[PDB]
C-alpha cells in the first residue's frame, strides 16, 4: 500500500493542523489502524472499524481509504515532520504503509 | 505473496573494497518496506537498513541502501573485516513477512585447486554391515566444487552427502568431504571406487580411486 | 535497553507439542507487533508467525497454520509459541523479534533451539580414515544429539586439521569426519590419535589411525 499525505500544512493560529492521510489500493479489510509519528515518537494511534479517543490532541474520521486527521494543542516548538502510518489489520494479509510525512509549521 | 531474490549468492572481496548486494522483489507495493539484516555464525540477525535507505541505530555509516519499486541494493562502501557475514533482505509491507535466500560476503583470495584424497571403508566398519567411502577435497578456493562418485564406472546418485568447512582463518580456503554410504552387501559386489573432482583450479577433473581390497 | 530472551527449546519427538516463551524488556511491549522467525540448520530465515499489538490478530505462515499458535501476555510482557504436531522439518533455531514502529524487525533475541527427532541419545562409532603430503582422519558416525568435539593428539595437533560440520543422516543420526594433512614422512615416525567426546552420552573415544 501507498500512503499519501501532504508535504506541508500550516497549523492555525490556535495550534490546530488538519490534513488527510490516504492509502491505495483498497484491499479488503475490516480494521484500519492509523498512527501519527513525529520524527521517532508516537503522537497518537487509533483503530477504525471517529477516532483517537486515547489521545486528546488528535482526532480523526475515516471514509473510504482516507483519514481526515486533526492535531491540536500545537505550539511553535511542535513544528516538525509528522508521519502517517496505515495498517490494514484483519482479515489477512496484514498490510502496512508509511507516508512520506507532513511538515507542519506552527506559529505562536 | 512477495518473493525476494538476492544476488549474487556469494560476493568475494577484500577489506577496503566496495560490496554491492542486490535484492529483487516480486511486485512493487507503493513504497519501499525493504530491510537488510546481517548475520554472523551462531548469532541472531541484526537490522542494518530499512525503508530501502535508512540506517538503523548504531549501524556504521559505511552501510547504505538504495532502490525503489522492485530493485534494491545494499552497499558497504569500504568493507571492514568485521563485515564478512551473510546478508538477508526482507519485505515487511505485508504478511507473510518474507526474506531473500541470503548473500554471503566472503574473503577473496587466489584460486587454489583442492588436494584430493579417497578413503575406503575400514574393516572395523564393514564388520558392522555398512561401508562409508570418503572423498576429501582439501584447502581449495573458490567454494564451488563438483564431486561425482563412480562405482565400477557407474555414476552414483542419492547415496552421498557433502559437508564443507567455513573459510579458513589463516589461508581463506575451504575443505569439503563427500561420503558415499553403501551396504556391505553392495560394497562387496563392486571393485572400482572413484571420486571425480571438478574445480576451478583444475584444468580437467581429477580422479582418485581404489580397488576394493 | 531492549532485550528479548527466548526459552523452552529442546529435543521433542515428532507429533508432540512444545511451548516457547520470549521475555521482553526495555520497551513498551504492548505498542509493538511481535514475531517468531526460525532458521533450520544451514538454511535462511523463515517467518513463522506474528501477533498484533493487543493480541487480537494472529498471522501465520502456511507451513504452520493449524499446528502452531501464537499468543502474548501484555501484563507480564511475554510472547509465546505453542507448537503442536511437530515434524522433523520444524527443527530450527526459533527467534523472537520485535517490529519497529516503521515496520522492520529491529530487535531479535539470541534464539532457542528446537530439535524434532525420534532418535535416542547415542554415542558415535569412530572409524579410521587411514593414510609428500598425506591425509588421514576419523569418521565419527551415528550419534545423537549434537554436538561432538574432536581433537588430535589431545590437542597438540592442530595444523592442517579440518573437522567438518555434522550431516543429519536419513537414519536420524548425525555423522561427521575429522581430517588432517601431515608430512608423508611422519607416517612411520609419529602416532596420530583422534579424541572424540560426545558429552550428551558421556562417551569419549580415542582412536589411533594407522597406515594400512
Ligand atoms: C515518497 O517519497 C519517495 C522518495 O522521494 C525522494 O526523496 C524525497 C526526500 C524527495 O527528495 C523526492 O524528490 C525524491 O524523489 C518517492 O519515491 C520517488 O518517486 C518518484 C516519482 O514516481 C520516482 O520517480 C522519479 O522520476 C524521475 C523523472 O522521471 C527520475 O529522474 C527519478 O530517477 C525517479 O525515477 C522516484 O524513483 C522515487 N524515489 C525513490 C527513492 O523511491 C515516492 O513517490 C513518495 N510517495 C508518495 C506517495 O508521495
Amino acid at each position: 500500500i501507498q500512503v499519501t499525505q501532504p508535504s506541508v500544512v500550516l497549523a492555525s493560529s490556535h495550534g490546530v493542523a488538519s490534513f488527510p492521510c490516504e492509502y491505495s489500493p483498497s484491499h479488503n479489510t475490516d480494521e484500519v489502524r492509523v498512527t501519527v509519528l513525529r520524527q521517532m515518537t508516537e503522537v497518537c494511534a487509533t483503530t477504525f472499524t471517529v477516532g483517537f479517543l486515547d489521545y486528546p490532541f488528535c482526532s480523526g474520521t475515516f471514509n473510504e481509504s482516507r483519514v481526515n486527521l486533526t492535531i491540536q494543542g500545537l505550539r511553535a516548538v511542535d513544528t516538525g515532520l509528522y508521519l502517517c502510518k496505515v495498517e490494514l489489520m484483519y482479515p489477512p494479509p496484514y498490510f502496512v504503509g508509511m507516508g512520506n510525512g507532513t511538515q507542519i509549521y506552527v506559529i505562536d | 505473496e512477495i518473493v525476494l531474490t538476492q544476488s549474487p549468492g556469494t560476493l568475494s572481496l577484500s577489506p577496503g573494497e566496495r560490496a554491492t548486494l542486490s535484492c529483487r522483489q516480486s511486485q512493487s507495493v507503493g513504497w519501499s518496506p525493504l530491510a537488510w539484516y546481517q548475520q554472523k555464525p551462531g548469532q541472531a540477525p541484526r537490522l542494518l537498513i530499512y525503508g530501502a535507505f535508512s540506517r538503523a541505530t548504531g549501524i556504521p555509516d559505511r552501510f547504505s541502501g538504495s532502490g525503489s519499486g522492485t530493485d534494491f541494493t545494499l552497499t558497504i562502501s569500504r568493507l571492514e573485516p568485521e563485515d564478512f557475514a551473510v546478508y538477508y533482505c526482507q519485505q515487511y509491507g505485508q504478511s507473510p513477512w518474507t526474506f531473500g535466500q541470503g548473500t554471503k560476503v566472503e574473503i577473496k583470495r587466489t584460486v587454489a585447486a583442492p588436494s584430493v584424497f579417497i578413503f575406503p571403508p575400514s574393516d572395523e566398519q564393514l564388520k558392522s554391515g555398512t561401508a562409508s567411502v570418503v572423498c576429501l577435497l582439501n584447502n581449495f578456493y573458490p567454494r564451488e566444487a563438483k564431486v561425482q562418485w563412480k562405482v565400477d564406472n557407474a555414476l552414483q546418485s542419492g547415496n552421498s552427502q557433502e559437508s564443507v568447512t567455513e573459510q579458513d582463518s589463516k589461508d581463506s580456503t575451504y575443505s569439503l568431504s563427500s561420503t558415499l554410504t553403501l551396504s556391505k552387501a553392495d560394497y562387496e559386489k563392486h571393485k572400482v571406487y572413484a571420486c571425480e573432482v571438478t574445480h576451478q583450479g583444475l584444468s580437467s577433473p581429477v580422479t582418485k580411486s581404489f580397488n576394493r581390497g | 535497553q531492549v532485550q528479548l530472551v527466548e526459552s523452552g527449546g529442546g529435543v521433542v519427538q515428532p507429533g508432540r507439542s512444545l511451548r516457547l516463551s520470549c521475555a521482553a524488556s526495555g520497551f513498551t511491549f504492548s505498542k509493538y507487533v511481535m514475531h517468531w522467525v526460525r532458521q533450520a540448520p544451514g538454511k535462511g530465515l523463515e517467518w513463522v508467525t506474528g501477533i498484533s499489538y493487543d493480541g487480537r490478530h494472529k498471522y501465520y505462515a502456511d507451513s504452520v497454520k493449524g499446528r502452531f499458535t501464537i499468543s502474548r501476555d501484555n501484563s507480564k510482557n511475554t510472547l509465546y509459541l505453542q507448537m503442536n504436531s511437530l515434524r522433523a522439518e520444524d527443527t530450527a533455531i526459533y527467534y523472537c523479534a520485535r517490529t519497529g514502529w516503521l515496520g522492520p524487525f529491529d530487535y531479535w533475541g539470541q534464539g532457542t533451539l528446537v530439535t524434532v527427532s525420534s532418535a535416542s541419545t547415542k554415542g558415535p562409532s569412530v572409524f579410521p580414515l587411514a593414510p609428500g603430503t598425506a591425509a588421514l582422519g576419523c569418521l565419527v558416525k551415528d550419534y545423537f544429539p549434537e554436538p561432538v568435539t574432536v581433537s588430535w593428539n589431545s590437542g597438540a595437533l592442530t595444523s592442517g586439521v579440518h573437522t567438518f560440520p555434522a550431516v543429519l543422516q536419513s537414519s536420524g543420526l548425525y555423522s561427521l569426519s575429522s581430517v588432517v594433512t601431515v608430512p608423508s614422512s611422519s607416517l612411520g615416525t609419529q602416532t596420530y590419535i583422534c579424541n572424540v567426546n560426545h558429552k550428551p552420552s558421556n562417551t569419549k573415544v580415542d582412536k589411533r589411525v594407522e597406515p594400512k
